[PDB]
């Protein structure tokens, strides 16, 4: 099965200062990794898909990038409103596999 | 708009059997594959099983497989994910996603992609 | 002729000539003796009466009634889809009626010597009832066997009771033919000239019919002031184009307006107190209300809205063996218009606004909203759509003026429609009722389509894959039923 | 030129239903439970006999622009000088016309025969359109003026001037 | 009466249909949200007075004296597509008022415009319902210099143009306009022009009501006053694109037809609120805007030579008064329009197969001749 893991666990960062988190996956799957973050108490929403690909209504300071093992999610202009856990996917194979998560 | 409605709520006994329901509407039900992921009290989220849009492909979790049962019914839009011989450890907050990926029956192709529209979810102690 | 000789067969199908379609049903009905051979006079003071817009006036009278006004009367579920998917237009041209296989019963053992009393009002000299959306058609499913309803009118009131000015009407006062075990009816009707239903959703919408590559030669009032500040007031005029194409000069407008009451099909969004009635819009009619409904032709719902609905504004059609009062949401089938979202105005929404003042140096410009619009020059809308299960004609009322007379409903409006057809068994008394065969025939003009549209059309579809019934087909028990209301609008047009 | 209809409808606009028979529409009957916080619904019933406002119908009233009611009894009236200050106009090129007799509408409602409308009379009455046409001093009826929500109950206005609207039907004015 | 003109044909989007949406011109508001496509086909537009009771009766079109040149040298072997549609098939984008009309003045050469069409868009997004048209779908005739083409069309019936300037009939239907002064000073010192504005909303979308129902201009003895989008509005020769002030611009005014119509600025009249009763005095109010009523008479928005000839009645279940807002008669089947583009000829391919399409193409346009005969 495949394992994603990444790599901060937590984190804190001041606010409009670049902030980067990556997930390394166990094989080389592509560009099939996505991006989620999740508030307490509110359902996941989807940032990024197909590696870099973002969502219609996720800002231009979201960003990705890598394949095959390595990928990065990049956040140019943190606000106040990207706080919470943030977890990396696979789309690749089935069973899916979601990171650890990252608190920022 | 795009619009899920899951509840299943529960409050049930190891072994006990219980059957999450979720309402989907506002997209073509048949052609995106519904989903189903979990997440317990304070830890990550955990996919647990997916259903091809025309219901040929179930897709079932490692822990999961044969406990629980995926299905739709396309009278009433409603995606359902009965799971019998519950265990503690399943007990979490479930949400049903819809695919961010269109597909139709003219072409094999893998039915999962992204988990593009979530849903406020329902709780299942035990 | 005889009782060992048959009068008819059992003709049903459909045919698909050319530019036309002839469809025929067959169905097997029972009349039982109504209100005991008499003429029972009605009114709100039977029942109670309780409320002045509810109080009526009139008779009930012992006959039945044959009413074909349904479209899945006519049509198979798959009659229905050939012709919706292949065509942008049809319209009823020649009716055909027959009455045959009679059998006349005593309460029970065949009674030979008796006559059914059965006649046609072709000059319309009764009041006309089948526009009105009743019950007591023919089935939907050609098997079945269903009762004839019971004929009755209404005339003029105050209150419960009667005036000088109120009618009566003996339907046995007119002549009639009586028909035997052995005897058969038979009668063609020709429709008069109706336009085609438009059955297509226009590819382009009422606004958007610019060229959006060039600049119109009008200009637009851009800028009344030059910044701020006292005394900024200044005018500037622009061109109107594709970067702003709300302020061009368009040549027509869409249509007229009555608002409704939206309400949320989520019930936490809609407001914790009644107001069903209180709500409601309505007409008033010599100091009695009546609801507005369905009202005037308008989209159900601004576009990405699929969970608000008009108050009264859409048909609502019942799913199999609903109950009659008080039924939750999901019994009930509610129909959404947005099809029309291209010409007609959003039932829930204002039309538009008015300046209601004359601005100055001290007054601002001031709006209001424009709840009602009747007709403008320059307006261009879309009738209401026809449904499977939708009513097919209706009358139109005797009058010195109409406008735009397609009944609100739905359907081909007529000043003189198919007739009403009156059957009763001819008369203390034997217990007796009677059975037998109907067919009706109904000829339909199509209007092909012709568009040179690259990409395919939207098309109906049975979309299900694995489900435990087939839509529009029997169940275990045997009970039909009509899964979904289909509308009439997949094929496109050009605006 | 067309026949003038000179007969009386033995028929109203709103009863040309069948009695006897459901429609086989619903309408929406209930909107909450009863009497408590968050008690929301939507409960449909069948149009029917017992309800004959709610039904369906194909066709509605023509169009109407109100006028004010006058009272043949003086000491019913208001007592100020209202002739010209309360009249029903329509203006021209900044020259306001009364309106006379204007819309062809029922002079009164039934039961109220003392009543005749400012400007909507030659005094003789219209009160046998009152079938197909709105009483001259009432309102057309009401729309609705706001969305609803939780936090917004439903508001509604008085149509004062309804024009025409397609399937309207109407009788002219008799001679 | 007759013309004659000279065009000048460019090649559109290199050959190549293209989607379009306000997406990708910035993105603007909901009201000015689109989709559509943009052809490499152009088109002629004879719809305006000047490029010539009464009504149209015939009409013939001449095509003739085709000369393409290659970026200048003549290329004589090269053909220009050329064909009317008849059947009203394509969108129709000649009653909206668009530039690209023949020159009022015989001796001028005109560049010809490019057609593209909108469709159905839920934003900058398209529905299954947006339909998609291919203009190399229709048959058409190609024309080397040698060649010519013509055709002659029948106007439809409609009624000649109006050229003139206790009751039983009533003024027409009103729909109020802001009012807006020539003086500056009259004028309230606030942004109005957007916020006051008489609008229709339609699936969301705001349009402004323009020009709008045919209304006189403004009251007897006020000529200072005009309704804000109430009135037609043409820009002097040479007069700037944006923001240009007001003595730049011409202004109809409809002040002709102030007998027969309200004032567009006046409301229509008063309607009694209540019933009176001894306690109660008898209260009016102002009918803002009013649709038909019987026993109503109008006069429709007069012609201009500037102004457009015709425009085409949507196919729909009903209308009223088909006769356009901006003047001009109003036609089920107008004149047909008329797509031209200049044939690609292409570079030369590579000496090796290579399945895709060409993208290099020999620069290239072309010029003639126009001739349109119009019987009144």
């Amino acid at each position: 099965d495949i394992q994603m893991t990444q790599s901060p666990s937590s984190l804190s960062a001041s606010v409009g200062d670049r902030v980067t988190i990556t997930c390394r996956a166990s094989q080389t799957i592509s560009t099939n990794v996505n991006w989620y973050q999740q508030k307490p108490g509110k359902a996941p929403k989807l940032l990024i898909y197909a590696a870099s690909s973002l969502q219609s209504g996720v800002p231009s300071r979201f960003s990705g990038s890598g394949s095959g093992t390595d990928f990065t999610l990049t956040i140019s202009s943190l606000q106040p409103e990207d706080f919470a856990t943030f977890y990396c996917q696979q789309s690749y194979s089935a069973p899916l596999t979601f990171g650890e998560g990252t608190k920022v | 708009e795009v619009q899920l409605l899951e509840s299943g709520g529960g409050l049930v006994h190891p072994g006990g059997s219980l059957r999450l329901s979720c309402a989907a509407s506002g997209f073509p039900f048949s052609n995106f594959a519904m989903s189903w992921v979990r997440q317990a009290p304070g830890k990550g989220l955990e996919w647990v099983s997916t259903i091809s849009g025309s219901s040929g492909s179930t897709y079932y979790a490692d822990s999961v497989r044969g406990r629980f049962t995926i299905s739709r019914d396309y009278s009433k839009n409603t995606v359902y994910l009965e799971m019998n011989s519950l265990r503690a450890d399943d007990t979490a907050i479930y949400y049903c996603a819809k695919d961010r990926m269109i597909t139709f029956g003219e072409v094999i192709v893998k039915h999962y992609d992204a988990f593009e529209i979530w849903g406020q979810g329902t709780r299942v102690a035990v | 002729d005889g009782v060992g000789s048959s009068s008819g067969n059992w003709h049903c199908d459909s045919q698909w000539l050319g530019d036309r379609v002839i469809t025929t049903s067959t169905r097997t009905w029972a009349l039982p003796t109504y209100n005991n051979h008499l003429y029972k006079q009605i009114s709100n003071s039977t029942s109670g009466g309780s409320s002045n817009d509810n109080a009526y006036f009139g008779y009930s009278t012992p006959w039945g009634y044959f009413d074909f006004n349904r479209f899945h009367c006519h049509f198979s579920p798959r009659d229905w889809q050939r012709l919706i998917n292949n065509n942008w237009g049809f319209r009823p041209k020649r009716l055909n009626f027959k009455l045959f296989n009679i059998q006349v019963k005593e309460v029970i053992a065949n009674n030979l010597t008796s006559t059914v009393q059965v006649f046609t009002d072709s000059d319309y000299q009764l009041p006309y009832v089948l526009g009105s959306a009743h019950e007591g058609c023919l089935p939907p499913f050609p098997a079945d066997v269903f009762m004839i309803p019971q004929y009755g009118y209404l005339t003029l009131n105050d209150g419960s009771q009667a005036v000088g000015r109120s009618s009566f009407y003996c339907l046995e006062y007119f002549p009639s033919q009586m028909l035997r075990t052995g005897n058969n009816f038979q009668f063609s009707y020709e429709f008069e000239n109706v336009p085609f239903h438009s059955s297509y959703a226009h590819s382009q919408s009422l606004d958007r019919l610019m060229n959006p590559l060039i600049d119109q030669y009008l200009y637009y009032l851009s800028k009344t002031i030059n910044g701020s500040g006292q005394n900024q007031q200044t005018l500037k005029f622009s061109v109107a184009g594709p970067s702003n194409m709300a302020v061009q000069g368009r040549n027509y407008i869409p249509g007229p307006s009555y608002r409704q009451q939206r309400v949320s099909t989520t019930v936490t969004q809609n407001n914790n107190s009644e107001f069903a009635w209180p709500g409601a819009s309505s007409w008033a009619l010599n100091g009695r209300n009546s609801l507005m409904n369905p009202g005037p032709a308008m989209a159900s719902h601004k576009e990405g809205e699929d969970r608000f609905f008009p108050l009264s504004g859409s048909l609502i059609f019942g799913k199999q063996g609903t109950g009659r009062d008080n039924v939750d949401a999901d019994k009930v089938m509610i129909t959404n218009e947005e099809e029309i979202k291209t010409t007609n105005p959003v039932a829930t929404e204002s039309y538009g606004q008015v300046a209601t003042n004359h601005q100055s140096a001290q007054a601002q410009a001031q709006t209001g909203w424009v709840q009602n619009q009747g007709i403008l020059p320059g307006m261009v809308w879309q009738d209401r759509d026809v449904y499977l299960q939708g009513p097919i004609w209706a009358k139109i009322p005797h009058t010195d003026g109409n406008f735009h007379p397609s009944p609100l409903m739905g359907g081909f409006g007529m000043k003189h429609p198919p007739p009403q057809i009156l059957i009763k068994n001819t008369p203390s008394f034997i217990t007796q009722y009677s059975t037998g065969q109907v067919s009706v025939e109904i000829e339909w003009e199509l209007q092909k389509e012709n568009s040179k549209r690259w990409n395919p059309e939207i098309q109906y579809t049975s979309n299900y894959y694995k489900s435990n019934n087939v839509e529009f087909a029997v169940n275990t028990e045997g009970v039909y039923s009509e899964p979904r209301p289909i509308g009439t609008r997949y094929l496109t047009r050009n605006l």
